[PDB]
């Protein structure tokens, strides 16, 4: 969270925790109704988020879901989707913790080796993740949906 | 990553930088970066801070100075006196 | 106990570092003499090169006083 | 480590879950008594070493144990032992942010009851000295924080006996 | 200041500044009026201040000003008092940047080693510091006497 | 480092004095240009990459210098090139929102000059990559922070010369 | 001691000793039988020791007894007499060692952390030993007060 | 570690004793013997490789634990068993001249019995090893030093056994 | 670093010569000196402390060098003062001791006239703080070795200026 | 010297000398003039234990005097005594100096090399050097001799 | 640092040009001598020793140089400079392998003249002790190999006055 990433700075210098490491503890917890209420909205409406990322990415990619693509078929598509239903998951706890621990411990270190094995494009996973920053960001107000997209760019700069 | 713990690099200029500020600057800024820098190096070659008698300085003295760097620093730590005495000087030989 | 003065430019080619090593490339420290030549071969070794050298501490032929 | 929030993350992520009602409602009960752990980690580090004082004096010294034959007999000793202390403070300050007492197992009791027979350190006279300085702390952080507090110094000495 | 603090954190991870960092930059600036408010009041009572503060210090400590103490005399009262003047100084500072980079490298670092070297008892300089804490909260509104509490009990903290 | 309001209170430290007017004065001018300042940096920060890519293609390639026997030729010395105009980019980010350029000083330019002159980079050269990032920030960022952003990219490149 | 001196550095070096440090321990066998009965003879005046250098030191330093002093009271006099009778006992250990030795682990390495805990005036514990510096020399031909006299200025030394 | 006259003290230390006669009578009887034990150190620090090889060849070569099979075949091993009987006879010559055994537990035998089971080596072969060079030491030392210096080589050599 | 004992030996080791009659004069002259060094060593030792503070009081403080704007002003700096203070009187000490002063230029002096210049530490004020410390030990030690430690004080003061 | 190798403990703590080290220098000191007689003496007779060190050392093992002998020849052998003369020097260096850290800095650091190098036969010179320790001892009093025999025993000691 | 086959390709890299037919004739020209580079490698090495030994012998040992004042007097020293001898021989046998000098520069030429003029080593010496490890080499290794070994020593040489 803040606060994890806050305190394994302060123990790893053998300190207590600074002003700025205070402060930032506050703002963050001030945030803590909203970033509930974000993670909310998006939890709520999963599944159409799912299906216009889904749809975005084969118009984009229409080869992904062709002959020789990584997600072609019916049952190639569903796995695909499901990925795409992860990752929105992680976003939403990246979201309510205020950073990417969790995210990044669940989702990308490693990511890079498990696509390579699968041989799964890994920049059209990043396109599949703008797309559902594009839906998500289009059911919250401009502060929140703010908020939220940071989140998104995240992941999609850890697919890189 | 954020699995492992924090590595510490002294990357702030430290060095006695000088500038374009008053000659006699209170607050100066940025020589505390080195600080911590420094209680650090204590707490990865002892695991805690010393006692006061017990820390070094002149050799801290002069990472501060910018006169030598980090790892020269954890030389000086490492061949010193305490070092030895902690952690030499009551073991079996292998076990030290 | 004699010291050594030493410049050196250590560059690395394919590595690639993202933030402030301006330190880290090019520097001045004091080193002693009894880690320099280990410390100039770590220098050349990684293609460096040492702009200067400087005692700092000893005096040149001295028999005695040198001692570690 | 873990808090309180992580703590929910993690057993939700192991699930593959997004949090739901019953998550949200735990995350709340943290937030909503956040303003005043900060407050009360305030108060005890700015009186740190008054605590100390106060808890060794009501617990460990005026005895056996700072005279010859007893453990803190010693500068040497007596330094180790009121340095203890300052690490069982701090660290209970941290559990009591972070509202979660991993830290406590990770980084405090993990081998310590053992580390403490193998040199002979008096664990009995350590607890005490533990829920002395709880007692102090309840004092100084007052009616909002007296009760989070006080759980993360009983935590640490049950996990010694 | 806060942004002080903010950026160097950001330089040495070669980085713009977080969404957090961006946030408490955002609410500390919303409190610049009410913080140079705060400074003034203090400013323009410093004398009260530290006058009240020296008339408790001596009553919980009456031998500092006592034949073998280090306050003993007219002029070693007078620098006594000056040096409480410093530190109410240096607290004006503190509230007004949001943080301790100045209060720190003018008044702290350093300060064992002066005091040590003077034969100064430390702790009944940081009862001096509790003494102006309790006259100083006394010309304030609550919350703005909360606000200012916490850089006097950082002083009475770094001081041990 | 230090900023607009942390330059004064040294200033004044180092004299003992309290802030008196013409001190509150220079923080005023510093606050009230405040806001501009942050929707410069997120408007930097946003087209990072699109700023240097620009800069590069008016001032830096196409020519000699990537050509054999140019210092940026080379993937791997093409790549060192551009890693430095983030830095330049990035830090004179941070000397715009701080209002000072101390920090430009402290960690960019101290040594600089010669550490190119020993490993043979092309100063002129890399002036015009800095003035030609300042050209395309000035369009981007607007009338409001156009001057401002402007003078650190100008500090940059006159601390080469 | 001497003893343990001389040996550690010789083992830390892998070596048998030398000559040079084969010389002073004969210096020191010499030395310890006159080092053993100075000792012995501080022992025998020990309480008369101790009680004036409680006098010297209370007209020297009335503060410490004093409303606002570490030694104020009857008893808070008790365990200082018995702090300088623990100091007085290691400096006989001291001297009949021929090294300080033990002394340090004993009574110096962690003095300044217990005084500054119970807030007791370190440089006033330092006047203490002085004042039993003259006494015991006192008692002591002049080349034995003067050997005597090195440990006590340790002593003295260490708390600073 | 400790030596006669720190077991002295510290044995006085934990009781807050001053010496008393008894105290006093012990450190004479180590003071009495001091410079024996000096001259005798001499005569085996310079005499060290000859005591070693000599040692050798009475108790360990010449025989199938030099030949193949053996755990002092091959010149790395031979090389760490006559450097193992050099630690034996510095170490002894210590405890010698500190009249305590103390050092060969703390810095010797500690561990040493598995260490030797763990690798193979042969417990019984190396106490010959030792009472060998005892053999050695005592006619190279003379009647004034023959039993003090022996007595620590005993105590090595039921430390394995 | 070097002494009077060791100085004469190298001085004739590069010159190939046994010690002669001259040398062995030299020596002498050092030897005789040698119990009063030891004495005066013991005093400074011992008032450290006292000396730094009274030579501060005469020389240093109450001044525009403890004011704002001052290079003393400060806890920190008032702290680094006081810690160059006490190395002066340490290896002055040393130097008057080994009878040499090539310590002092070795461990001391070489280097520190521009590490003042470039900090902005006042070279004068710095040798009327050692010429405070010698006025001081000079009485305290007395007679026997006031000139000898004096020496090693006025090598410190013009080593700098 | 015994300075030399204390102060250096000093320094390295940062702190003043000890009574036990300032008591070391003035026993040290004291026995001067007698370890000044010593190196006199065997000074003024080097001529003589050199070359009776020389026929000496040729009888406890020739073979080195011989066709395959690192000392063969007439100047494979004057070198042979020079190397003697060298050595009787060092004894006397240090014998003044009171320790060793002059004789070893000029030779016996890196000394196994030279000769290792060279494939003068180490071993034999130890010898050699046992032996200047005969003539030498037959030219002092048993009390010096002694004192002398222990830097004699030294230098056999490190050629091994 | 490269060998011959790479600093070839190195030449045309920095023009753009592929290898032609006067870029494969150097190469052949390489290829060709390559066998006999071998050997005369394993009997520089193999013989390494006695190299040394010889070239002290006839340029640098019997003289002033290892008398006291000389810089290789003190078995410190003298071991020093046969280390350095083992250095030369070592790079050179490297050099003449790789059939290019350029490792001569980059490990063993760059700031070796002023660190010598710093330590106070004579130069003209150590050229000597350079061109009598040569003399040897070039019996030891024959006519095949004799003239393409020298260089690399000749190289050295030049290198240092
Ligand atoms: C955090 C602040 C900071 C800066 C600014 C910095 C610059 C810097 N630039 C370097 C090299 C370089 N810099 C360049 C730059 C250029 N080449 C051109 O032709 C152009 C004119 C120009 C780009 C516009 C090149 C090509 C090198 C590689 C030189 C080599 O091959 O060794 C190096 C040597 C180490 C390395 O290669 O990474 C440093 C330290 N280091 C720092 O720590
Ligand atoms: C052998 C090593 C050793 C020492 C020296 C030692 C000292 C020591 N001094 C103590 C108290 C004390 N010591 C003093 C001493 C003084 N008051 C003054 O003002 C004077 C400066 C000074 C007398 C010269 C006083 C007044 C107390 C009581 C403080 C309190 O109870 O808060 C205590 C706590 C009481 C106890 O449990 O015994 C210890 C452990 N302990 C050790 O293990
Ligand atoms: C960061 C978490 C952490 C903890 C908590 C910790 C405890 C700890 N306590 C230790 C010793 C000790 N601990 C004590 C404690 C006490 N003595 C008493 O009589 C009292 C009952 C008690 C104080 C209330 C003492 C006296 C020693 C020294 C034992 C010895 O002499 O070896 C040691 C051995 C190493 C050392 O001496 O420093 C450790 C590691 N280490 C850690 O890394
Ligand atoms: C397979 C690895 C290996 C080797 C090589 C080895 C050698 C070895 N050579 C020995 C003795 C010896 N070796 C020699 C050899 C020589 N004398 C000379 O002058 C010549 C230079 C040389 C013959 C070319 C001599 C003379 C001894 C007897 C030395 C003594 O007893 O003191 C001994 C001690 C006697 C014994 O117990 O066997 C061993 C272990 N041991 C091993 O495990
Ligand atoms: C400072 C105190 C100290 C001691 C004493 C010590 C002993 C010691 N002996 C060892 C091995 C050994 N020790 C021996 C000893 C012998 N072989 C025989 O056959 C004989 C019976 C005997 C000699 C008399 C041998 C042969 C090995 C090598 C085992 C292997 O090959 O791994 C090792 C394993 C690491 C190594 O190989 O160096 C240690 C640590 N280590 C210490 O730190
Ligand atoms: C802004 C950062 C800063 C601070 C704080 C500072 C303090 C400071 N306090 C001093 C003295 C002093 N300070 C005190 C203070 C006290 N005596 C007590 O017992 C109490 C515990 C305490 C009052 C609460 C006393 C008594 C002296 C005189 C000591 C002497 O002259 O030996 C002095 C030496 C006198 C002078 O030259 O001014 C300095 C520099 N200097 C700085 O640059
Ligand atoms: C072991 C030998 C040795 C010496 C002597 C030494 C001196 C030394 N003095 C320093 C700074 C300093 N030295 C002083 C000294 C003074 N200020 C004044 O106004 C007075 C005139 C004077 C005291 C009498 C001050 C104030 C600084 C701090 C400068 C800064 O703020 O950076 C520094 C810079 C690093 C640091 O701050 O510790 C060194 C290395 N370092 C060494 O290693
Ligand atoms: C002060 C420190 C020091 C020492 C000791 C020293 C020794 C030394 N001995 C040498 C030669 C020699 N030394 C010897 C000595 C011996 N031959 C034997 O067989 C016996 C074992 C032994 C006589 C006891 C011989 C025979 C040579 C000639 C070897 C040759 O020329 O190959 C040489 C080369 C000749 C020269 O240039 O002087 C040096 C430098 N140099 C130093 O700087
Ligand atoms: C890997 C490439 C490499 C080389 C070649 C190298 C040379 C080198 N020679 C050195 C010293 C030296 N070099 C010599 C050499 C000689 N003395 C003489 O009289 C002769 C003329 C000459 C031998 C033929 C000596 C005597 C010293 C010691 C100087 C001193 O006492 O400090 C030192 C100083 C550090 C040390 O003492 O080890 C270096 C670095 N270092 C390197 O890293």
């Amino acid at each position: 969270s803040v606060l994890t990433k806050a305190i394994v700075n302060a123990d790893a210098e053998a300190r207590y925790l600074s002003p700025g490491e205070l402060d930032r503890i506050k703002s963050f917890v001030a945030s803590g109704e909203r970033r509930l209420r974000i993670a909310q909205t998006l939890t709520e409406a999963r599944e159409r988020i799912v299906k216009q990322a889904g749809d975005q990415l084969f118009q984009i990619r229409p080869d992904v879901v062709s002959p020789g693509g990584n997600a072609y078929g019916e049952k190639m598509t569903a796995l695909c989707l499901r990925d795409l239903d992860y990752y929105l998951r992680l976003v939403t706890y990246g979201i309510v913790a205020g950073d990417v621990t969790p995210i990044e411990e669940i989702g990308i270190i490693g990511v890079k080796e498990m696509y390579n094995s699968l041989q799964t494009p890994i920049p059209a996973v990043a396109e599949g993740v703008r797309a559902m920053k594009n839906v998500a960001t289009s059911l919250l107000s401009g502060d929140d949906a703010a908020e939220a997209g940071f989140y998104f760019d995240y992941l999609v700069g850890a697919m890189q | 990553t954020t699995l492992g713990p924090k590595i510490f690099k002294l990357t702030q200029n430290v060095g006695f930088r000088s500038k374009g500020m008053v000659q006699n600057a209170g607050v100066v800024t940025v020589e505390g970066s080195v600080q911590a820098l420094i209680t650090a190096a204590y707490q990865q070659i002892f695991g805690r801070q010393l006692y006061q008698g017990q820390r070094l300085k002149v050799a801290e003295i002069k990472l501060e100075n910018g006169e030598t760097t980090v790892k020269e620093f954890v030389r000086a730590l490492g061949r010193s006196e305490i070092f030895r005495k902690l952690y030499w000087e009551p073991f079996y030989v292998c076990k030290a | 106990s004699r010291y050594f003065k030493v410049t050196a430019c250590i560059p690395s080619l394919k590595r690639v570092r993202t933030g402030r090593e301006l330190q880290n490339t090019f520097f001045t420290k004091l080193v002693p003499y009894e880690n320099w030549f280990t410390e100039q071969q770590r220098i050349q070794k990684a293609g460096g090169k040492v702009l200067s050298v400087k005692l700092f501490t000893g005096v040149q032929g001295a028999n005695t006083g040198v001692g570690a | 480590m873990q808090d309180a929030i992580t703590a929910v993350i993690n057993n939700y992520d192991v699930q593959g879950k997004y949090l739901d009602g019953a998550a949200l409602d735990k995350l709340k009960a943290y937030f909503t008594t956040g303003a005043v752990r900060v407050r009360a980690a305030a108060v005890i580090s700015s009186n740190a070493t008054t605590i100390i004082k106060e808890a060794a004096a009501k617990a460990l010294i005026y005895s056996d144990l700072t005279r010859p034959g007893g453990n803190m007999y010693t500068t040497r000793r007596y330094a180790a032992c009121i340095r203890d202390m300052d690490y069982f403070l701090r660290y209970a300050t941290y559990a009591m942010l972070a509202g979660d007492p991993s830290i406590l197992d990770e980084r405090v009791l993990n081998g310590l009851k053992e580390t403490y027979n193998s040199l002979g350190v008096p664990i009995a006279a350590t607890v005490g000295g533990i829920q002395a300085m709880k007692e102090v702390v309840g004092g100084l952080v007052g009616p909002d924080a007296a009760k989070e507090a006080s759980i993360y110094f009983d935590y640490l000495s049950s996990g010694l006996s």
